[PDB]
């Protein structure tokens, strides 16, 4: 269940569609702060996988996710305001052939040994449906879920590792999809049948671009006087 | 006098204009949004999204004359030459006397309790008298007002739930009503559509109607790539863009590359040649020859 | 680098690019936004030369 | 023996300190 | 003068044809203190309210 909090250096995503090469770009956006308190959930968090009780964690203006697993038990996500049919909730389910996303005014229906069942028994006052290639297809399968100006921006990064839960090196998440849901998304919960949740904050970062259109490093300008100096000078060397 | 003077600058002018717009031929359903026999209530306005279509705005002039047709961040006449990132149509019916309240910077009970516009607003406010549709001798049901609100709304927020406000007396949550054909024009309903246009330097498919032309490389040309307008020389790029990125910029955030909307190739933009012009003069009292 | 970077500033204008201002707005509003940009760019050149 | 006909010291001085204005080509020459 | 300038009563009194302040925002009127406050009362036609 809940465990160690203050140690993540990862969660940087491409803030926009503009291509940059061999430049250090200083930008302000919502990012997971470095060494922020990221909660580690210890399969299924509170409940054992058999047991029902799940976290129902809040959504504090954007959430960073990770799931270093082979079983893909946590393929789905539920986002919403009340999660009780009084308001619309966004349901994202990966069925291992595609990802199916729909948003509707659906109540919690006690959705999920080693026995699968169906979910989402009613579709009331739905707004739209979307289908695309699987979000999740060992593999870190890290995600960033941001909600701003109507759009629900989903970013992801895939990479295998065996000897560690996380690679020690730097990675950057690319946008996967940007959907115009238009709902508050005050909180969220996950669907089950290694789980990490962090939260984004407004921050300024100095991002290092490669010769190609990729980010290889970053400095969190508010973490340390050295990082602040690096951001002031627009350099990774002081 | 004898010497060298810099007198003017030179430029190489473009010879043709290049229009490269998306392949989409689907027409945006602006007619269906404006042309209807049933409209959403004011407290529960209808936000319908327009995407993946051609934003032809001439149909609005064929549809009707208008009470008001005013855009704040764009000129109406030129709407057919822009591409928009996010276009939303917010449809509701309000009284003529409060049409002026649906604008950035306004204060009033309808602007504050139901439909608040942002102050940094780009978009269009469209109003057209609906008396011939809504007038009834027995009285309509089109007016739905939230007279009292516990806390004022922020831009584009909506609050469906109804509660009775207590002074400590009872203020009922909904004032709903109709009107007759004999009411004055200032009291007649007007259908109002707010077109919210988010424009972020040509990032998206929805564009007004344009006749696309061929892509010409290695010449000084004018170009318009999904609304991104400029002058320069287009060349084939060797930059490795991800499928994600559409544009490139240099060390000083000046655009230097684009993705072609139809071929998805990466093109570099080199500015057209320019520079100073200096005149070498031997001196008027010696010779009128110059270099 | 500073003088070039100042071209990207808005100085209160809706956009830092003159072509976009002329593309979307009618002459009157374009003239207002352009005067804001002219004032900012002219101040940048005067500072550079000084 | 070398192009530019500079002394060894001048070459060192030129190598230590670091035509077409490809950069900043926005009316600035 | 010599009183508490509670402005919420004006919204309880009536809806208005116009309620516009020039040097202050109406919403925040309850947070200011004034040196001299005068009320000039008269009745005019709607066509000349502007
Ligand atoms: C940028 O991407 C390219 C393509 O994947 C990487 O590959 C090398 O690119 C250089 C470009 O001059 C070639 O000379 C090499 O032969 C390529 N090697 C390969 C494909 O194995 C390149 O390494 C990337 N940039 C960096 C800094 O790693
Ligand atoms: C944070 O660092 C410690 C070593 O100092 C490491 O054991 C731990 O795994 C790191 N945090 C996480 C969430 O892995
Ligand atoms: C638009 O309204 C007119 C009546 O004013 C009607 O004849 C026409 O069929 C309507 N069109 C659509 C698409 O509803
Ligand atoms: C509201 O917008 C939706 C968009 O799909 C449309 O189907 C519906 O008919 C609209 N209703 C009204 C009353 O405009
Ligand atoms: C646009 O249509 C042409 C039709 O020949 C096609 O070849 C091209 O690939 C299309 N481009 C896109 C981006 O769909």
């Amino acid at each position: 269940t809940t465990q160690s909090y203050t140690n993540f250096t990862r969660g940087v995503y491409y803030p926009d569609k503009v291509f940059r090469s061999s430049v250090l770009h200083l930008t302000q956006d919502l990012f997971l702060p470095f060494f922020s308190n990221v909660t580690w959930f210890a399969i299924s968090g509170t409940n054992g996988t058999k047991r029902f009780d799940n976290p129902v964690l809040p959504f504090n203006d954007g959430v960073y996710f990770a799931s270093t697993e082979k079983s893909n038990i946590i393929r789905g996500w539920i986002f919403g305001t009340t999660l009780d049919s009084k308001t619309q909730s966004l349901l994202i389910v990966n069925n291992a052939t595609n990802v199916f996303i729909k948003v509707c005014e659906f109540q919690f229906c006690n959705d999920p040994m080693e026995s699968e069942s169906g979910v989402y028994s009613s579709a009331n006052n739905c707004t739209f449906e979307y289908v695309s290639q699987p979000f999740l297809m060992k593999n870190l399968r890290e995600f960033v879920f941001k909600n701003i100006d109507g759009y629900f921006k989903i970013y992801s990064k895939h990479t295998p590792i065996i000897g560690r839960d996380f690679p020690q090196g730097f990675s950057a998440l690319e946008p996967l999809v940007d959907l115009p849901i238009g709902i508050n998304i005050t909180r969220f919960q996950t669907l089950l049948a290694d789980y990490y949740v962090g939260y984004l904050q407004p921050r300024t970062f100095l991002l290092k671009y490669n010769e190609n259109g990729t980010i290889t490093d970053a400095v969190d300008c508010a973490l340390d006087p050295l990082s602040e100096t690096k951001c002031t000078l627009k350099s990774f060397t002081v | 006098e004898k010497g060298i003077y810099q007198t003017s600058n030179f430029r190489v002018q473009p010879t043709e204009s290049i229009v490269r717009f998306p392949n989409v031929t689907n027409l945006c359903p602006f007619h269906e949004v404006f042309n209807a026999t049933r409209f959403a209530s004011v407290y529960a306005w209808n936000r319908t999204r327009i995407s993946n279509c051609v934003a032809d705005y001439s149909v609005l002039y064929n549809f009707a004359p208008f009470f008001a047709f005013k855009c704040y961040g764009v000129s109406p006449t030129k709407l057919n030459d822009l591409c928009f990132t996010n276009v939303y149509a917010d449809s509701f019916v309000i009284k003529g006397n409060e049409v002026s309240q649906i604008a950035p910077g306004q204060t009033g009970n309808i602007a504050d309790y139901n439909y608040k516009l942002p102050d940094d607003f780009t978009g269009c406010v469209i109003a057209w008298n609906s008396n011939k549709l809504d007038s009834k001798h027995s009285g309509n049901y089109d007016y739905w007002y939230r007279s009292f609100r516990k806390s004022k709304l922020k831009p584009f927020e909506r609050d469906i739930s109804t509660e009775i406000y207590q002074a400590g007396n009872c203020y009922f949550p909904l004032e709903s009503y109709g009107f007759r054909p004999t009411y004055g024009v200032g009291h007649q309903p007007y259908r109002v559509v707010v077109l919210s246009f988010e424009l972020l330097h040509a990032p998206a498919t929805v564009c007004g109607p344009k006749k696309s032309t061929n892509l010409v490389k290695n010449k000084c040309v004018n170009f318009n790539f999904n609304g991104l307008t400029g002058t320069g020389v287009l060349t084939k790029s060797n930059k490795k863009f991800l499928p994600f990125q559409q544009f490139g910029r240099d060390i000083v955030d000046t655009t230097d590359a684009v993705r072609d909307p139809q071929t998805l190739e990466i093109l570099d933009i080199t500015p057209c040649s320019f520079g100073g012009v200096s005149v070498i003069t031997p001196g008027t009292n010696t010779s009128n020859q110059v270099a | 680098n500073t003088l070039v970077k100042q071209l990207s500033s808005k100085f209160g204008a809706i956009s830092s690019v003159l072509n976009d201002i002329l593309s979307r707005l009618d002459p009157p509003e374009a003239e207002v936004q352009i005067d804001r940009l002219i004032t900012g760019r002219l101040q940048s050149l005067q500072t550079y030369v000084t | 023996s070398k192009p530019s006909k500079r002394s060894p010291i001048e070459d060192l001085l030129f190598n230590k300190v670091t035509l077409i204005c490809a950069q900043k080509f926005n009316g600035l020459t």
